[PDB]
């Protein structure tokens, strides 16, 4: 929003090309300052799409963490149990 | 020469159909013409909240001025594209951008009107100083060079109406947002301009059903913006299904790609804990296999069963030059039998062939409807309406009895999946009260599981802490410049991205009532607004209203106290207000074997099981007493009896994991 | 025409109607609104619903009627609501 202030006049240059699809430009910001800073500016938040993304339960966090149970395993010359796996994801 | 480097054309853009098509807006157009051809202060700006049309209108005007409608006093001139971001680029030295505006204006000046100067966003033309869009107040009020904007609303009045001596040389064109009706028109005409870009094709039963529905939706953003976008998603989307394999054949095989390496892995680990873990995945990967090749089996059935009668079409192409022979030949006998008999039977035949997938339709709007926004509005696709069909007997696994309630709940959400509901209204919002320890919570929890299948997704606020009128601005923000103003409400702010959560007011007998008031237009309306002046649609969720009032009278000792508590005002609003009832001796045998379940469940972490003998299991129901705590106290007793002695001794040896003790009644009390 | 939506309530809808024809035929007084008048009664009679209708019968679509609920405006610190902030505090752009 505010790239270059002095009275805007910059960080809206892109809004002319965002609406002919010249550029894709995604993005991932937080939640709460989606609404602080940009849907303050509704002209510009209009030529975004939302895409809402909900925390996992326990079922997928067990997966995530047996596919990533290597880099781990690897940088610590060490092994890991899935045991450990469940026991973490639960408490 | 220098507008060679500092600015588009427009109009030669148009020129080679290089821009949109334009429908309707003709008032528009005509004010904006006849208030461009004045003498002096001849210059619009358009106005308007952002997404109904600002751009579009002078896209028109360029189009119209390419075609020639436009009075003499206009044809025949060339709209110029001015860009002041490409004017400050270079300009470190002292005079670098007053150069270069001068001379762009001394251009502008030097033509005779063949120039018609058009920023876009010109609400960016207060800055470039360091003096600056201030050397243009002398042009601007003699009419020289022509100018035309577009700025959203409300930066009009933050940026410019700041300078009342600069808004004074400005005509200002209100632009209203359009309306279904004109929106429906509007996607007739672009559909050709979508159609070429994918290769699909587009149903107009589409383009009606993308403006009728996404406008009781989606009401966070302006017309045409809003439904447009559901018609160039859909497009792509099945753009996308046509290209590679189509979804739901997609997903399974991918998450199938993947147990499987899960699997694999899990495999090769030295230990008993992981053996029943092994052994629970290999039934899903089953399961899940079997539904990929019967889902892709069915896929042939339909992509060839079709593919037979391609033939037949193009048979049904060689009857008719079949008939057009035989009216060659003066073959009348086979005119007749080609037009009444061949030709018209294969039509019905083929008709009748047609399998349903080759355009997007009033569903795939409704899919991405879904998709976006979370809120459900489809056609109960063959999985939900076996589901929602038996829901007395899903909600009956944590509820036990409230049959009046379960008829209730349960009924309200089959009327509004089936497209019959009332459109703007919550989906139910109804209180239920009776005596203590019934359910009125569980009930209210074991809902919330049966459609986000997580017990927490839902919005529960406790109304035992608003005791008094001042501490209703938690939940509705707090006017603007206060402590607390950059933060929005408590229950606003958390229902504008999720609308389709079960909101709970718990106990709300005990608030001081004035947040009655309050709550008396969320109710029949679905609307309230923060601080920020932002309007949330309440039009989707379920309003549940726990309460404690009359605590014990039959039914007449408590419908004349809730009428002494609340207002008619208030009562009026809610649907049916239902009583539940105290509990049976016999409904509590089954409440038992729920709660030995929870506690075997939750002493399944050990690999523990234990077992129970009938004697003992109907014994703590016949000390489940006192029909004045409900179903409270065999919580306590239960975890006094077993759980007790079951603690006493796992700590102290003699108990470990894969064991199970069996529970027995000795004469009086419960002994292992 | 306004008897399409609301029932009865003659009274209320002449004295409604009359209000309208009174500013176009360039007679009522031009300092003081083009009318401003309150109703009240029993629940459930109407006394939204005619609001609405008439709120209709000028601009042909139901939501151009600015609209705000005084059941929240509970204490004075609100009142700054639908007034704005004075100037230089928190709120002053909007
Ligand atoms: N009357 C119309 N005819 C054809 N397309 C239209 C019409 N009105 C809007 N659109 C389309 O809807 C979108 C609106 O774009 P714009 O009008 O440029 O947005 P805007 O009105 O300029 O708002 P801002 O302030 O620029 S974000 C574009 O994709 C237009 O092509
Ligand atoms: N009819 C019932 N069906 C199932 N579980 C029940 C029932 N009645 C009580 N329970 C159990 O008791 C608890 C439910 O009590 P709650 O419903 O939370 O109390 P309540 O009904 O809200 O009454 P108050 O007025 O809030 S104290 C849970 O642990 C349930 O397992
Ligand atoms: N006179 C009426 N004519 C037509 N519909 C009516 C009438 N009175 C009530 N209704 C219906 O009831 C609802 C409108 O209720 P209203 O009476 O307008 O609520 P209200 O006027 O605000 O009364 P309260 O005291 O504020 S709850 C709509 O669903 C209408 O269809």
């Amino acid at each position: 929003v505010g790239a270059g202030a002095t009275a805007m006049d910059a960080g809206n240059m892109i809004k002319p090309m965002l609406a002919r699809g010249e550029l894709r430009l995604v993005g991932a910001t937080t939640l709460d300052e989606y609404r602080k800073h940009i849907e303050k500016d509704a002209a510009l938040e209009r030529r975004f799409q939302q895409v809402y993304v909900g925390e996992p339960s326990v079922e997928d966090t067990i997966g995530i963490l047996r596919g990533l149970k290597d880099r781990y395993e690897v940088h610590h010359g060490v092994r890991i149990t899935d045991s450990a796996l469940v026991a973490a994801a639960t408490l | 020469q220098a507008l060679q480097k500092y600015s588009t054309d427009l109009t030669a853009r148009a020129r080679e159909g290089k821009l949109d098509p334009v429908i309707g807006r003709d008032n528009e157009i005509r004010r904006v013409v006849q208030v461009l051809s004045r003498r002096t202060k001849n210059n619009p700006v358009l106005i308007g909240e952002p997404g109904v049309g600002k751009t579009a209108i002078v896209e028109g005007l360029a189009q119209r001025i390419v075609a020639g409608d436009v009075p003499e006093s206009l044809r025949d001139k060339t709209i110029v594209a001015l860009d002041l971001g490409s004017m400050v680029a270079g300009s470190k030295y002292r005079g670098e951008f007053e150069e270069r505006l001068k001379a762009v204006l001394d251009d502008i000046k030097n033509s005779a009107g063949q120039i018609i100067t058009f920023i876009d966003e010109l609400h960016t033309i207060v800055g470039a100083g360091a003096d600056a869009g201030n050397m243009i107040k002398p042009m601007l009020a003699r009419g020289e060079l022509r100018l035309v904007g577009a700025t959203t609303l409300d930066e009009y009045r933050k940026h410019i109406e700041k300078d009342a001596a600069l808004e004074r040389r400005f005509q200002q064109v209100y632009v209203g947002e359009p309306s279904v009706e004109d929106t429906i028109g509007i996607l007739r005409g672009l559909k050709d301009r979508y159609e070429v870009h994918h290769g699909v094709r587009i149903t107009d039963s589409a383009l009606v059903a993308a403006a009728t529905l996404s406008d009781r939706y989606i009401t966070a953003r302006f017309l045409p913006d809003k439904a447009i976008d559901l018609v160039d998603e859909a497009a792509s989307r099945l753009r996308m299904e046509i290209d590679s394999r189509p979804v739901e054949i997609d997903e399974v095989e991918r998450l199938v790609r993947r147990l499987e390496i899960e699997e694999m892995a899990l495999s090769k680990e030295e230990d008993e804990a992981s053996a029943e873990r092994l052994a629970k995945l290999r039934s899903e990967l089953a399961d899940q296999k079997e539904k990929l090749a019967e889902l892709t089996t069915r896929w042939q059935n339909e992509k060839n069963a079709i593919e037979i009668v391609r033939d037949l079409k193009e048979q049904l192409e060689a009857l008719r030059g079949e008939s057009e022979r035989a009216e060659r030949d003066g073959d009348l006998a086979k005119a007749a039998e080609l037009r009444y008999g061949r030709i018209p039977e294969v039509e019905k035949k083929l008709d009748a062939a047609l399998p349903q997938k080759e355009e997007v339709g009033p569903d795939d709007i409704a899919d991405v409807v879904s998709a976006w926004t979370g809120i459900p509005a489809g056609r109960l696709l063959e999985g939900e309406t076996a589901k929602l069909l038996r829901m007395e007997d899903e909600l009956g696994k944590r509820v036990i009895g409230q049959k009046a309630a379960v008829t209730a709940v349960s009924d309200a959400v089959r009327r509004s999946r089936a497209g019959v509901s009332d459109p703007n209204r919550p989906t139910g919002a109804f209180m239920f009260l009776g005596p203590t320890g019934v359910g009125k919570t569980e009930l209210a929890k074991a809902l919330a599981d049966f459609l986000f299948d997580d017990e927490r997704a839902m919005v529960r606020i406790d109304m035992s802490e608003y005791g008094e009128k001042h501490t209703v601005a938690r939940l509705i923000g707090a006017p603007p410049g206060y402590v607390g103003y950059e933060a929005g409400g408590q229950l606003t702010e958390a229902v504008r991205r999720r609308p389709y959560t079960v909101v709970l007011f718990d106990e709300i007998e005990k608030a001081h009532p004035d947040v009655f008031d309050v709550l008396l237009q969320v109710l029949d309306e679905g609307r309230l607004t923060d601080g920020h002046g932002r309007t949330v649609d309440f039009r989707n969720t379920i309003l549940i209203l726990t309460s404690n009032l009359g605590s014990g009278g039959s039914a007449e000792q408590v419908l004349a106290a809730v009428r002494a508590t609340f207002k008619p005002e208030f009562i009026n609003r809610l649907d049916d207000v239902l009583i539940f009832e105290g509990l049976n001796p016999e409904e509590l045998v089954r409440i038992v074997d729920i709660q030995l379940a929870q506690l075997g469940k939750r002493l399944a972490q050990r690999r523990l099981q234990l077992q129970v003998s009938l004697p003992a299991k109907r014994w703590l129901a016949q000390r489940g007493f006192d029909p004045v705590y409900g179903a409270r106290p065999l919580r306590r007793l239960v975890q006094q009896a077993i759980g007790d002695q079951l603690a006493k001794m796992l700590l102290a040896g003699q108990v470990h994991d894969g064991d199970t003790v069996p529970v027995n009644v000795s004469p009086d009390a419960d002994s292992l």
